């Protein structure tokens, strides 16, 4: 895992935002 | 199909690039066998890397991994993720995230685990992320947004 699933979806929507 | 059959030589082409960028090859741990959609999801994933790396650096010891734990673990992660929706950055964090999961385990004598995780890679793609590709664009957009 919940945690690393976690850190993936706030790095993952930063990814996103930044593109 | 030859959708699911793409989607499965996509997954090939990002960790074969990942798995070689890190001194490994994809002929040591399986059989099977550029486009700019490739190009882009690699470009991506290496972008990710490189924001990212340091905080992901030991997923291993973090889930716990091994041969026996593999299977769950990896779904749990990625039912996770993906819970409440997909974007983009998240497509390209699943596919940093079983990037990484590879190259770690080959350098942990996991190697078994390099075959397992593209299939599992693989299958969610078509089975829970192809359908959000499809009305979103499809990878021709992702192209245009991440090129
Ligand atoms: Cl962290
Ligand atoms: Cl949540």
């Amino acid at each position: 895992x919940i945690w690393i699933a976690q850190e993936l979806r706030r790095r993952g929507d930063s990814f996103n935002a930044y593109y | 199909g030859h959708m699911s059959q793409s989607n499965r030589e996509l997954v090939v082409d990002f960790l074969s690039y990942k798995l070689s960028q890190k001194g490994y090859s994809w002929s040591q741990f399986s059989d099977v066998e550029e486009s700019a959609v490739k190009q882009a999801l690699r470009e991506a994933g290496d972008e990710f890397e490189l924001r990212y790396r340091r905080a992901f650096s030991d997923l291993t010891s973090q889930l716990h991994i091994t041969p026996g734990t593999a299977y769950q673990s990896f779904e749990q992660v990625v039912n996770e993720l993906f819970r409440d929706g997909v974007n983009w950055g998240r497509i390209v964090a699943f596919f940093s995230f079983g990037g990484a999961l590879c190259v770690e385990s080959v350098d942990k004598e996991m190697q078994v685990l390099v075959s397992r995780i593209a299939s599992w890679m693989a299958t969610y793609l078509n089975d829970h992320l192809e359908p959000w590709i499809q009305e979103n664009g499809g990878w021709d957009t992702f192209v245009d947004l991440y090129g």
